[PDB]
DNA sequence: GCATCCGTGAGTCGAGGGTAATAAGCAGGGATTCGCCCGGGTGTCAACTCTTTTTTT
DNA sequence: AAAAAAAGAGTTGACACCCGGGCGAATCCCTGCTATAATGGGAGCTGTCACGGATGC
């Protein structure tokens, strides 16, 4: 129900934005979503909303999550 | 995981280690009972048990243990997955020579020794004698003799010092005898210093392939095998068909012949059997083996019951099974569904119908977890019982779970990357699924018969990137160059035209309406017409502010339509006044994209769909019988002709008599009718009452672009012109009729002849398209985006095209899209229009082309000098998205698919001059380029060529007298591109090529940019030779990284001696990959024959880096999404080794 | 330095469903395999004795 | 305010039985031996090019 242009303008790689909303998914699906509503909407498609309205350089949890075994 | 497949000869010891127990007895099952025997090719005791967890003859049957072996049967207990992984060995009493390394193109085994091929396949024949070890009498080593009297009666110099072998013993032994190092360093010697005329060729094959058995560690020993391994017992399944009777592979026959072979050779060799029988037996088991392996290079052999031949290890993996299209690239994939579609002008752009047949199958695991999480069932197998009965409480969960959840959506011929578009499914009734009338115009399939597939993304990850990576509403521009595919194809475009039409005689014309609201009233009355001279109210914006709304003359039709407009600058109601032609309104939706955002266009596109449907539904489109009129001078014309044509038989030279009264008389009355009828038509018809009645349907049509064109119109209605004859020539008979009137028989004929011999031209042409599709995709495959910038300073000129007083395509539309590579300068006046390096965007093109200016230097990907892959700072702004290319993307792909797009419409040029340009070979004998500069000496004193004229200081065009100089293009058509990047540089050659496939491409009329075959014509050249002798005697290719590397390591060991350098090779798509580093990347398109058995001896390690690996492997593929993932990995890695340093 | 001869290629998704032919003979001895039956370890039941939570006194 | 028992445990003999291991018996597979004279074999293209390479004097 958004558009990928507002999206692409806060982060114009177009591919980093891929990965960055599966973790916030993943991040949403237990004990998240105090910043946007779901307005009836699924978890993707909430993520990238929150994403145009959200810091971009959340990267730094994605890292660490796969920095060491 | 696994990294850095390697790939080298099998010795005896490791076959003997990989199997587990040597087969004795070819027994498959018995006839009694169905189960494994003791030696047979299905054994339980060599390939494990057949049941899980559960021995044989009843005694360890329990499944608790696993590490026990029954003792009275001699199985362990394991799960039928071992069966699959335990291979077995053959023992061989007699050695036998490998089928690939003997009948390959190259011969491998007569490189080494300096042997010739007819000599080796003798002594495999047991036909001759060869002799080794020569003492001092006669018969010299290697001496062959072919007699038998040569083996007996020349034989009587003692029994001692001269000894002689015959068959596979004697090539073991002289690859035993052999030797490597010494080899090595007299071919090194000789190599340097020697005149090099004809000795070269084979020294350094012979010297290539020594130091590749050098350093690889593999014996040359190894090639005549002893013990042959056995495939699993899965690969040949014997599994039983519905009514008793099996069904073996074909794999089962060649193991079992050769197994009985080898009893049969060693029962002969206990018994002593004289050496005429057992010479046979020794012959016919190595045919066995080598035929085995290939069944191709020898006599076919072919099973007494079927009557097809046999497929054998080799012929399993080229093209039936092998990892082309069967198993590897292409496979079958659950979780989709196929059906017909059809058109449904309700749905938004992004949405499509999908039955509930299908929606229910797909989403079959979806809609479980849903009744789970619900509440509604319980159990798992309690809810795979609600969803068959169909219970009507399901449908509710299955509307829930489809609400967000993207399907992709693709046709049969998926020629480019458009093919493929994700849209969201929306439950409809009908098992037809629906689709948007845009949308087909991206897919290139009309709605006769076709059917589209469906397929679901699982992961959520995956699921996700479908939504912001391959929707439907993203994919708005094409790849191959920025334009719109979202216009209009037949009914909007249609409707908008006759929207857009003006007349002057029309009730209430001078009228002043202040809202369209008014404007709708009044037209609802009837007291004013559709389209008429009318002054209204109407808002523009040109300030970027807020206007007055002043007012505009224009008919109802228009401003209605330029109402759905967004509100901007550089757009309005001035843009509505043309006519709307199909290329005009594609041409504004460029605009509106270029302008404003992706939002705003897409509303757009959506808004003027319904409202060209509505109005077309209400006008009368209808063709009829009087819609298409013929000329009425076209009767007179005709009979002109046929008398003026009378005179010129009775004259006549027969030939040119039948070619100028045709050519003349016939050609120029076809084109005189054809305009009589154009201006009988196109002519505005005035009525009584004072207003245009109505437009033609077939002038309208044909003027709007959607269907209707010129050649069908006057085909139609006209002449017809003269059919061709199926030999090439134009019949000289006059097909005088249209399609209106009767044809006779005779005239139909020709006619059908040349619709038959279309039809065969394009049925066989667009198997060539596909062909050549293929072979471009894996030359470009390793190019990659990975690089930001690169810094490089240099550029390729770029120049417009003109022929004669006219330009074909502008200079800003070349340039455009592209990083500049210098400061361009007005000519003229002393100002900096464009700085060093930055974007050209749209203003900065229309300025450069609003000012006159001469070529620009641009950077280009083929002057990059940056690392492997590409960079961004080359590639320039991307054609599917205005912004610039992101990092990761594919180009090579997408060019391929790009450049294949156009193809199966083509044709001295068209599709098999743009596979041979492709392919760079030799287009036809030309004179060769000069290559000097001022005085101009004599070739040769006529000895059959002219090699080369030296100035130290056939049919002939070019004085000697006249000075010559480097680059005079003294040559026929089709130059040679070999000698042309020899003499000139590869800019030359690169924008010689560009320059022919832009012209073959252009001379159909499809648009295509040269960013893609500058990238294709890159990745042809990436081979350098060696002229310098300086750490490499060698003079073959080699890629463009070891030079950079090997140089740089070389002058750091030594500065002293001398450097290398060698001028670029350049070489055709086909061979691009004959070469490739990754042997895996050869192996799937090229034969696997040449590239495995090439490939083994050098041991060649595959490091996974391209595309084509990490697909065969099934892992993630190092481009965008992949390339991300192991750029983040990779910070992750350094970021973990930064503290594991301060911990020690 | 040229003339003659042997390998690779041919788009892509869909339908359609199973098949088919020759035919020596008998005597010696062992390995294999199917029927019955005793049998010892596994289940399924009559039927004799401590504990205790109350429910009754 | 007191004081003993249907269950709950715990066994103790008492069958019912169910594949296992032998005893048989009935029957499969192998191998060799037969004495007039037998004395070199049957398909298969051949209605695509074109390239790209491997032998020869
Ligand atoms: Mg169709
Ligand atoms: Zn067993
Ligand atoms: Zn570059």
């Amino acid at each position: 129900r958004v558009t990928v242009e507002d999206c692409v303008e806060k982060v114009p790689n177009r591919f980093a934005l891929v990965l960055l909303s599966a973790h916030r998914a993943r991040g949403i699906s237990a004990g998240a979503a105090l910043m946007v509503d779901r307005d009836n909407d699924k978890n993707p498609v909430v993520a990238l909303r929150e994403i145009a309205d959200d810091v971009i350089d959340h990267e730094g949890l994605k890292e660490h999550l796969i920095s060491t075994l | 995981t696994f990294d850095q497949i390697r790939i080298s000869l099998a010795s005896p010891e490791k076959i003997r280690s990989w199997s587990f127990g040597e087969i004795k007895k070819p027994e498959t099952i018995n006839y009694r009972t169905f189960k494994p025997e003791r030696d047979g090719l299905f054994c339980a005791r060599i390939f494990g048990p057949t049941k899980d967890y559960e021995c044989l003859c009843g005694k360890y049957k329990r499944m608790k243990y696993k590490g026990i072996i029954c003792e009275k049967c001699g199985v362990e207990v394991t799960l039928a997955r071992v069966r699959r992984e335990r291979m077995g060995h053959i023992e061989l009493a007699s050695p036998v020579a490998h089928i690939w390394f003997l009948k390959s193109l190259p011969s491998r085994i007569a490189m080494m020794l300096d042997m010739p091929l007819k000599d080796i396949e003798r002594v495999l024949y047991f036909e001759y004698y060869i002799v080794t070890e020569p003492g001092l009498t006669p018969l010299k080593q290697h001496q062959l003799l072919s007699e038998d009297d040569y083996m007996r009666a020349q034989e009587e110099y003692g029994d001692d010092s001269f000894t002689a072998e015959i068959g596979a013993e004697a090539i073991q032994n002289l690859l035993k005898a052999i030797d490597l190092e010494k080899e090595a360093e007299r071919l090194r010697e000789e190599l340097s210093g020697t005149v090099s005329d004809m000795k070269q060729k084979k020294f350094s094959k012979r010297l290539k392939i020594l130091e590749a058995f050098q350093e690889s560690g593999n014996r040359p020993e190894w090639m005549v095998l002893t013990v042959v391994p056995v495939i699993p017992p899965e690969l040949r399944p014997l599994v039983p068909l519905d009514g008793g009777r099996f069904a073996t592979s074909d794999l089962n026959d060649l193991y079992r012949r050769v197994i009985n072979r080898n009893n049969r050779l060693k029962r002969l060799i206990e018994l002593r059997a004289p050496d005429i029988i057992i010479r046979n037996e020794k012959r016919m088991l190595q045919e066995s083996v080598d035929a085995l392996f290939d069944n191709g290079r020898r006599g076919r052999v072919i099973t007494g019951a079927n009557k097809r031949p046999l497929k054998s290890l080799a012929d399993m993996l080229k093209g039936k099974q092998g990892r082309f299209r069967q198993n590897l690239l292409g496979k079958r994939v659950d979780y989709s569904g196929r059906s017909v579609i059809v058109v449904g002008p309700e749905l938004k752009l992004h949405e499509c119908g999908l039955p509930k047949k299908m929606a229910l199958e797909l989403f079959k695991p979806f809609i479980y977890a849903r009744l789970d999480a619900k509440g509604l069932s319980g159990t798992v197998k309690q809810s795979k019982r609600m969803v068959e009965r169909e219970q009507p409480q399901v449908w509710d969960i299955l509307e829930e779970v489809i609400r967000e959840h993207p399907v992709l959506l693709n046709r049969a011929p998926t020629l480019h990357r458009l093919g493929i578009q994700a849209f969201e499914p929306k439950l409809i009734e009908g098992k037809a699924i629906q689709l948007h009338p845009l949308v087909c115009a991206a897919f290139n399939a009309d709605f006769d018969g076709d059917q589209m597939a469906v397929h679901v993304p699982l992961s959520l990850e995956a699921q996700l990137e479908a939504r912001v990576l391959m929707m439907s509403t993203n994919n708005i521009l094409s790849p191959a160059n920025g334009r719109p595919i979202i216009v209009p194809s037949q009914d909007i475009v249609l409707g908008l035209y006759y929207l857009s039409v003006a007349r002057d005689g029309e009730p209430g014309e001078g009228k002043i309406f202040a809202d369209l609201g008014e404007i709708e009233a009044a037209m609802d009355a009837g007291v004013v017409s559709l389209h008429a001279k009318i002054k209204a109210r109407h808002t523009e914006m040109t300030p970027e502010g807020v206007l007055l709304r002043k007012v505009i003359d224009t008919t109802p039709g228009r401003m209605k339509i330029a109402a759905l407009l967004p509100h901007h600058p550089q757009i309005g109601h001035r843009l509505i006044e043309k006519a709307l032609t199909k290329k005009e309104i594609g041409n504004l939706i460029d605009i509106v994209y270029r302008h404003c955002g992706q939002k705003a266009t897409v509303i757009f596109a959506d808004k003027v769909m319904g409202l060209g449907f509505k109005e077309a539904a209400k006008a009368g489109i209808s063709f009829g019988k009087d819609d298409i009129i013929i000329p009425v001078r076209k009767t007179a014309i005709v009979e002109e002709t046929r008398k003026l044509a009378e005179e010129y038989e009775q004259q006549y030279i027969t030939k040119g008599e039948k070619y100028n009264k045709v050519v003349d008389a016939w050609a120029k009355a076809t084109d005189r009718v054809a305009d009589e009828m154009m201006a009988e038509l196109q002519m505005k018809h005035k009525d009584e009452n004072g207003r245009e009645k109505e437009i033609n349907a077939i002038y309208m049509m044909a003027h709007s672009g959607a269907r209707g064109s010129q050649a069908q119109m006057k085909q139609l209605g006209g002449m017809r012109g003269l059919m061709a004859k199926p030999s090439g020539e134009i019949i000289e008979t006059p097909i005088v009729s249209n399609f209106k009137e009767g044809l006779t028989v005779q005239e139909y004929f020709n006619s059908t002849h040349g619709a038959r011999k279309g039809l065969a031209d394009t049925a066989l042409k667009t198997a060539n398209s596909g062909y050549l599709t293929r072979r471009l995709v894996d030359v470009a495959q390793d190019c990659i985006i990975v690089e930001e910038d690169c810094g490089t300073t240099k550029g390729i000129t770029l120049r417009a095209v003109v022929e004669g007083g006219d330009v074909l395509v502008s200079l800003g539309s070349r340039v455009l899209g592209r990083f500049t590579a210098e400061d361009v300068k007005d000519p003229g006046t002393g100002e900096l229009v464009v700085p060093a390096d930055t974007y050209i965007d749209e203003n900065i093109a229309d300025a450069i082309e609003a000012a006159v200016v001469q070529s620009v230097k641009v950077r280009s990907v083929l002057t990059c000098e940056a690392k492997i892959g590409v960079c961004g700072a080359c590639y320039g702004r991307d054609l599917a998205r205005g912004t610039p290319v992101n990092i990761g993307e594919a180009v090579g792909v997408i060019a391929a698919q790009s450049i294949g797009e156009p193809g199966t419409q083509l044709t001295t040029g068209g599709l098999p001059r743009v596979a041979e340009l492709f392919e760079a070979r030799r287009p036809k004998d030309c004179a060769v380029i000069a290559e000097m500069d001022g005085r101009v000496e004599f070739g040769k004193d006529y000895k059959n060529k002219r090699r080369i004229k030296i100035t130290p200081d056939k049919h002939i065009a070019v004085h000697d007298g006249d000075y010559i100089t480097k680059g005079e293009y003294i040559i026929d058509g089709n130059p040679d591109p070999h000698d042309i990047l020899r003499i000139l540089g590869v800019e030359a050659l690169a924008n010689f090529l560009v320059d022919e496939i832009q012209e073959v491409y252009r001379l159909q009329g499809v648009p295509i940019n040269d960013k893609h075959i500058e990238t294709i014509v890159r990745q042809m050249l990436q081979k350098v030779e060696i002229l310098e002798p300086g750490d490499t005697g060698l003079i073959k290719g080699d890629h463009l990284d070891k030079p950079e590397f090997d140089k740089e390591q070389e002058k750091a060991i030594a500065r002293g001696g001398r450097p290398a350098v060698t001028q670029p090779v350049l070489l055709g798509i086909t061979k691009a990959s004959l070469q490739t580093k990754s042997f895996i990347s050869a192996a799937s398109f090229q034969e696997t024959t040449r590239v495995l058995t090439e490939a083994s001896v050098h041991g060649k390690t595959d490091t996974l880096e391209g595309l084509k690996e990490n697909v065969i492997v099934g892992r993630l593929i190092p481009a965008g999404t992949g390339s991300y993932l192991r750029s983040l990995q990779r910070v992750a890695a350094k970021r973990d080794e930064q503290l594991a340093q301060q911990r020690e």
